[PDB]
RNA sequence: AGGAUGUUGGCUUAGAAGCAGCCAUCAUUUAAAGAAAGCGUAAUAGCUCACUGGUCGAGUCGGCCUGCGCGGAAGAUGUA
């Protein structure tokens, strides 16, 4: 298992994490084989997104450090985080058709803005376009 | 750093230290330097847990006995023969 | 559905795929020709697997991937069987630049984000056939 | 069944139960498994 | 089976094995093979615990035996009366008191040891326990 | 619920794909997943373990020292 000292690491990493990422999008992804992670981490680390998944007790302590405290509740059931750490979107973009295509998990609420984002009206971060649009 | 509470004995012999061990107790001595030898009495138990650990033997223990410390080292262990037990302990001044 | 390492511009024989493949409902010829078809461009001599995937119908697709890492490394070893002792028979030699190729090559079929991951998976195979790393 | 005066669990999934005063064994997968103390 | 190469005498009084062990403390290896019991040790008693040992860690490591049976055993062939001098050497034992380590072993993890020792305590006459070296 | 990728590791063999045998036992993506703990196949497939995320919510684990018991424990005239 894992020792206090684990964990305690385990926490800073995704914290200073959480720090340096703009958009965080939160899924359940219970019951999906690991070829179709696999296939999701290519597509996280092509899109510059990062993939963690972590236990909900020890997320909790990585949230409150600010600004992601909404997503407390969040941390019910198994939980996947997305943290776009260059340019925003794209995860949340990225879990929809994933989510919808594969009829496993659900998606359960993104952040962005220091506001928690409802799972049905997430459509808003999965349709902002390119940074790098503006032009 | 190992603390251990004794009491001095009141009587030597091969009777009194078999009730010794009897009570969950054994005896010890302290020489060394220009004092007067000590004989005391330790709890078993309590002190055999200590010694399983490698610097028992080669730190400085204390062993406060009428309120009073001494530190002294481990000299020498009688062991049971074929029991985990402890039957005597050499304690020489530090 | 089932997997194969066929050669490339080759393909048919009994022994080899016949039976394997064949005692699934698999139409061998099409699958032959289709297969050396599309491998063609493969380099003579590599041995290539391929992802058979028949459908209730009997009929087929299939995928080819990229040569065995244990195929390149003979290859790129110049030699044609494995040790039969691993780490205590060696027997040869790839570059560092070698394994990087195969890595590249693998790359394309590998789990890796970096060139040095895949790379070190090329390694442990390497490692795995008593081909050292020279 | 084995009876024998010295039982013991063959593998993961042998149990030790006493019924009326004596010691047995049961295992849901090796019916070779099932012992019993006498 | 371990047997003095040449004795003094070849016959022995009976005597008696009273007393506690001397040697009770693990000396070569990590870990020792400790009698509890009191009793006699034969030559093929030994060696049957010493291949049960030795197979046990697929040869590997070192291990000591700190017995040797020195003392002859005597006994009367069958159908014949008692008198007309000692019987003839038949065997030969150890005398153990408890406490005695009859077997040390080093070079292998602790697990390993327990297993080989305790294969080789089922073919000994007396109760044994499992002794590890520590601090004097 | 997951238990993945190189990969059917190399050798051997008609076949040997974690799982007849021999050698190696690295590395990747990992939350985690042994070049595989047991069943399974002609060889694959297929079941399951190790391991990990989730749920639950306060105890649970396994060694020592000892007291008293249990099994081991079948005989002949009649309980005996």
């Amino acid at each position: 298992a894992l020792n206090l000292q684990d964990k305690q690491a385990i926490v800073a990493e995704v914290s200073e994490v959480a720090k340096g990422a703009l958009s965080a999008v939160v899924a359940d992804s219970r019951g999906v084989t690991v070829d179709k992670m696999t296939e999701l981490r290519k597509a996280g680390r092509e899109a510059g997104v990062y993939m963690r998944v972590v236990r909900n007790t020890l997320l909790r302590r990585a949230v409150e450090g600010t600004p992601f405290e909404c997503l407390k509740d969040a941390f019910v059931g198994p939980t996947l985080i997305a943290y776009v750490t260059e340019h925003p979107g794209a995860a949340a973009r990225l879990f929809k058709e994933f989510a919808k295509a594969n009829a496993k998990f659900e998606v359960k609420a993104a952040a962005f803005e220091g506001e928690l984002i409802p799972a049905s009206q997430i459509d808003r971060l999965a349709t902002l376009p390119t940074y790098e649009e503006a032009i | 750093m190992f603390t251990i509470n004794a009491e001095v004995r009141k009587e030597q012999g091969k009777g009194a230290s078999r009730r010794l061990r009897a009570a969950n107790k054994f005896p010890a001595i302290i020489y060394g330097g220009k004092e007067a030898p000590l004989a005391i009495e330790l709890d078993h138990d309590k002190v055999m847990n200590m010694q399983a650990k490698a610097e028992f033997y080669s730190e400085v223990l204390t062993i406060v006995v009428d309120g009073k410390e001494i530190k002294v080292k481990a000299q020498d262990v009688q062991r049971h023969p074929y029991k985990p037990k402890l039957q005597h302990i050499d304690f020489v001044r530090a | 559905y089932v997997k194969l390492q066929v050669a490339a511009g080759m393909a048919n024989p009994s022994p080899p795929v016949g039976p394997a493949l064949g005692q699934q409902g698999v139409n061998i010829m099409e699958f032959c020709k289709a297969f050396n078809a599309k491998t063609d461009s493969i380099e003579k001599g590599l041995p290539i697997p391929v992802v058979i995937t028949v459908y209730a119908d009997r009929s087929f697709t299939f995928v080819t991937k990229t040569p065995p890492a244990a195929v390149l490394l003979k290859k790129a070893a110049g030699i044609k069987s494995g040790s039969g002792k691993p780490n205590k028979d060696k027997v040869g030699k790839i570059s560092r630049a070698q394994l990087q190729e195969i890595a590249q090559t693998k790359a394309a079929d590998m789990t890796g984000a970096d060139i040095e991951a895949m790379t070190r998976s090329i390694e442990g195979t390497a490692r795995s056939m008593g081909l050292v790393v020279e | 069944m084995k009876v024998r005066a010295s039982v013991k669990k063959l593998c993961r999934n042998c149990k030790i139960v006493k019924r009326d005063g004596v010691i047995r064994v049961i295992c849901s997968a090796e019916p070779k498994h099932k012992q019993r103390q006498g | 089976m371990l047997q003095p190469k040449r004795t003094k005498f070849r016959k022995m009084h009976k005597g008696r094995n009273r007393g506690l062990a001397q040697g009770t403390d693990v000396s070569f290896g990590s870990f020792g093979l400790k009698a509890v019991g009191r009793g006699r040790l034969t030559a093929r008693q030994i060696e049957a615990a010493r291949r049960a040992m030795t197979r046990a860690v697929k040869r590997q490591g070192k291990i000591w035996i700190r017995v040797f049976p020195d003392k002859p055993i005597t006994e009367k062939p069958l159908a014949v009366r008692m008198g007309k001098g000692k019987g003839n050497v038949e065997y030969w034992v150890a005398l153990i008191q408890p406490g005695k380590v009859l077997y040390e072993m080093d070079g292998v993890p602790e697990e390993l040891a327990r297993e080989a020792f305790k294969l080789a305590a089922a073919k000994l006459p007396i109760k044994t326990t499992f002794v590890t070296k520590t601090v004097m």
